[PDB]
């Protein structure tokens, strides 16, 4: 909420990494 | 239950599969007449003009869909040549077998549905039984013929009348150019596509009469029954319609796109 | 004469919708009547609307990634992925499992209490069936619309993600990033009155259907029949005049 | 027409109308309410790349 | 109980006639039943008495205000005297028969819950079902559903009963049952019960007064005795059910002792008023009529 | 039954408003942080 940078800005599962 | 519901099902869909010769020899004027009336509909709905109407204005306003919000965002970015390239890709593949598929779900599968329930609560298809006749074969098999005649040239007026509407809004409400429009339309539509679209309506034809048969069949209730069964036969033709074009999407362009624009 | 005869019934389903927003903004409102509608409508057309959007716009973004990466620019898929499902997906997978479900199955329970002579056992009583039958029925309705359009798009969206990610191979990132350079504040707005007034048409003419069914042996599942092809045929209409309203704000420009 | 009219890099208005008069094109816009001097200079230009 | 005051009634569902003319003064209190062929239009005209429907001529002056010409504002105190038996009861699927009996008292009344039980146990153990209150519409049958709207119909104190086609659905023995309830009920509150039917077993035991409608027309209205002792060949003839006369095959081809209040009822004062009437009538009735009534009011 | 009628309403309306707000929020670029204002001058804003 506070930290809250947008849909482009939150970690997505999968991939490498 | 759930295994005996489907089970139920497939009984009546592999009966009324097996009596489509039997109905083509034995019924051929029950046969024209269920095409007649599928095709310039029935009741207070056939005065307007019936299915096709209802086809004609339904994909005609999904056709402008596509080419409003297509034109719209392609000049927003810049490259607005591509309209007729988008329009048909998006007609063809996606678009208008659904659409043409609802339309046809509502007017045609809700005709029949509420008939065979009307049938099935005035004892018709009790009549039917006594003076000897295979109730299946006479009224779902009729009706299976009756719709696998009439939609090829419904889905033929469907897609023109989709094309004609993106042509029309995007040529002259957009004033963009009639030659560069057809360019980029005849130019990246390939007639296969069409044609394996013809099959997806075709055989999801079949599925929506089946499944409103089989709901107009079994109806009960009295006359308030029959609205419910219309009802729950339209979901699960909405259903069906787009998982069955969902399932043909995926499996013909799979592997090869069947689109080239790069070298 | 010719065109006489619908505009009778055109003339009796306005009058019907000025009453029942006359009884809306006048008489006290009936909160048990509407939260029963609300839930009737929520049970009938949830689970077939995500069996609807989901296969679909599966399709949709696979058709829009295959082309794109054809086209060699499949790193704003994502933009067509939102574009859509905001704008068209969603308010029209709201038509068909709103129109299909809810609307008729408001002109289904109205038509049976016609012929079971229950309104006219309201009326005798010196109660007005507009207000305690209708109004909670339209606002049940608009209500259900709203909230089914926005889980619509939600499921949309994180569908088309989870298939283009895990299935052809694009890029998380390039998804999530490019959502919101075509879809904004308009395109929601616009979403959000498209649901409502779908939602507020598919109550009002199930209603006004339900209210005058013929009895008979087919007179319910006709009404049932009537009721649908309307729906999707003023549906339509007022989705493409919408959407040419809000091309004309647009994101983009 | 539709396209952005700006002062100072920040957009005031829209084309409005684009006539031909003469050997010229008169081209109507608007400035949003907006004053700009009688010897101000106007500047049609290309804002991207893909045309605009 | 209070008079109907009907006069040049006529209706019309497009361009046919349902029944034109239709001239009669329902009495006060007394049973009455209309009659005629199947097809003729009977429940219409029940329905137009209370406003349901409208039709396109005449008057209804029930008391003295003409509710053909009235207000719907109006209608919401005139609609007070009413209670309507439908043919299947039209109860509300939604509420069980208590809260169905209980939904006038509290739609209209400002009675607590105390005296909303008082009085629907009360009608509920009148109408034959005491102990059937937490039951739905869905769950009883037929009779029951009619008991059960009777019961609603009978909460407010009605003045004016309309029952439609008591006889649908039902044997000779539970019609018997319905009508000796009806005969009571005017025993004990005196309302003016209006019964539409074609049946014959009812229109030769209940009614007070009788009129017939055939072929879009009033034939006659009038006292149980004239009607029986009338040598009219329309009423004559569907009065016994015979198959000679001006009824045909189709609609396209076209005295018995009374029903007795229970012993222990209240006397019905229906009887020796409509008998008082019946000798003013008979001052001009035919002979052979006036003999028959004579000997039937001597016994 | 009116109660859990209520009751699965509510929750069932919650969700999906969520959903609903959650789609204006994504959309819209809306933050919840707290900002300080602060003012610059361009000689062009270069369409900012």
């Amino acid at each position: 909420c506070g930290q809250w940078r947008g849909i482009a800005n939150v970690p997505l599962p999968g991939g490498p990494g | 239950r759930f295994l005996d519901s489907m089970g139920h099902v497939a009984w009546f869909v592999v009966q009324a599969i097996v009596h489509v010769p039997h109905a083509f020899r034995h019924y051929r004027r029950e046969s024209l007449r269920l095409v007649a009336e599928i095709g310039m509909g029935t009741g207070a709905m056939a005065v307007i003009g019936g299915t096709v109407a209802i086809i004609g204005f339904v994909t005609l306003s999904a056709g402008s869909l596509i080419a409003i919000q297509g034109f719209a965002s392609l000049g927003n970015i810049g490259v607005e040549a591509f309209t007729g390239f988008f329009a048909a890709l998006a007609n063809i593949r996606v678009v208008a077998p659904v659409v043409t598929g609802q339309a046809l779900a509502a007017t045609v599968g809700a005709g029949a549905t509420a008939e065979l329930g009307a049938m099935r609560i005035s004892e018709e298809v009790d009549a039917l039984e006594v003076m000897g006749i295979k109730s299946i074969s006479y009224l779902v098999s009729t009706r299976i013929m009756a719709g696998a005649i009439v939609i090829i040239p419904l889905y033929a007026m469907a897609i023109l009348l989709s094309f004609m509407s993106a042509q029309l809004v995007t040529t002259i409400f957009y004033s963009q150019s009639v030659g560069t429009y057809e360019h980029y339309f005849h130019t990246f539509l390939r007639v296969d596509d069409v044609m394996w679209s013809f099959l997806e309506v075709i055989i999801m034809s079949v599925i929506v009469m089946l499944n409103h048969c089989y709901f107009g069949y079994f109806a009960s209730g009295g006359a308030v029954g029959v609205g419910e069964a219309v009802g729950r036969s339209m979901r699960t033709s909405l259903i069906a319609i787009v998982l069955v074009v969902l399932l043909a999407s995926l499996a013909l362009y799979g592997t090869d796109p069947n689109f080239n624009l790069t070298v | 004469g010719q065109l006489e005869k619908p505009l009778a019934t055109v003339g009796g389903f306005f009058k019907m919708s000025v009453m029942t927003g006359k009884a809306l903004f006048t008489r006290p409102f009936q909160w048990k009547e509407f939260v029963l509608q609300s839930w009737f409508l929520i049970r009938v057309a949830f689970l077939p609307t995500l069996a609807v959007s989901i296969p679909l716009t599966v399709l949709i973004i696979f058709t829009l990634n295959i082309l794109l990466a054809e086209f060699g620019a499949a790193d704003v898929s994502g933009a067509g992925a939102a574009l859509g499902a905001v704008t068209q997906l969603g308010p029209l997978v709201t038509v068909l499992v709103v129109a299909g479900a809810g609307s008729t199955a408001i002109c289904a329970d109205l038509g049976a209490r016609t012929v079971r002579e229950e309104i006219d056992a309201l009326e005798v009583l010196g109660i007005d069936p507009i207000e305690r039958l209708v109004v909670p029925r339209v606002v049940a309705s608009t209500f259900v619309a709203f909230m089914l359009n926005g889980a619509v798009i939600t499921i949309g969206l994180v569908g088309g993600f989870f298939f283009g990610v895990y299935i052809q191979n694009v890029s998380a990132g390039a998804y999530v990033s490019t959502l919101t350079l075509l879809t904004g504040f308009p395109e929601v707005l616009i979403s959000v009155v498209k649901a409502t007034l779908f939602g507020m048409i598919a109550g009002l003419v199930g209603c006004y259907r339900g209210l005058t069914v013929a009895g008979g042996s087919k007179g319910v599942g006709t009404a049932v029949n009537e009721t649908l092809v309307l729906c999707v045929v003023a549906l339509f209409a007022v989705n493409v005049v919408l959407t040419t309203i809000g091309v004309r704000f647009g994101t983009g420009r | 027409i539709g396209d952005k009219v700006r002062i100072a890099g920040m957009d005031v208005g829209n084309v409005k109308s684009m006539e031909i008069d003469g050997d010229k094109v008169v081209i109507g816009y608007t400035l949003g309410g907006r004053t700009i001097g009688t010897e101000s200079r106007a500047a049609i230009r290309t804002d991207t790349i893909l045309g605009r | 109980g209070v008079q109907i005051d009907v006069t040049g009634l006529s209706k019309s569902f497009g361009s046919s006639k349902i029944w034109e003319d239709v001239t009669m003064s329902i009495p006060a209190g007394e049973v009455s039943v209309l009659l005629g062929p199947s097809g003729t239009g009977k429940s219409v005209f029940l329905k137009s008495l209370i406003g349901l429907l409208r039709p396109e001529r005449g008057s209804i002056v029930i008391d003295g205000t003409d509710i053909l010409q009235c207000s719907a504002k109006e209608l919401y105190e005139i609609r007070t005297l009413f209670g309507v038996l439908f043919q299947d009861g039209a109860l509300f699927g939604s509420m069980n028969i208590y809260d169905n009996t209980a939904f006038p008292l509290r739609e209209h009344t400002k009675k607590s819950e105390s005296e909303i039980r008082k009085i629907v146990m009360e009608k509920l153990d009148l109408v034959g079902m005491p102990n059937d209150g937490h039951k739905f519409p869905g769950e009883i049958s037929g009779g029951m559903r009619k008991r059960a709207g009777l019961a609603r119909a009978l909460v407010l104190d009605p003045e004016i009963i309309l029952c439609d086609e008591p006889d649908s659905g039902l044997d000779p023995v539970r019609t018997a049952y319905l009508s000796q309830l009806l005969i009571d009920i005017n025993a004990q509150i005196d309302a003016t019960v209006l019964i539409v039917t074609h049946n014959i077993n009812i229109a030769r035991t209940v009614p007070d007064n009788m009129g017939m409608l055939f072929r879009k027309q009033l034939v006659m209205f009038g006292p149980r005795e004239v009607l029986l002792t009338s040598e009219e060949p329309v009423v004559k003839q569907f009065l016994n059910g015979r198959r000679i006369g001006p009824i045909g095959m189709s609609e396209e081809k076209d005295v018995p002792p009374q029903l007795q209040a229970t012993p222990g009822m209240p006397e019905r004062k229906a009887v020796a008023r409509r008998k008082a009437r019946v000798r003013e009538i008979l001052h001009t009735l035919p002979p052979a009529a006036q003999a028959a009534i004579l000997e039937e009011l001597d016994r | 039954s009116i109660k859990g009628t209520l009751f699965k309403l509510g929750i069932f309306s919650l969700v999906l408003l969520t959903f609903t707000a959650l789609i204006f929020v994504v959309f819209g670029q809306i933050r919840f942080n707290r900002t300080t204002e602060y003012s610059a001058i361009f000689k062009n804003v270069s369409g900012l």
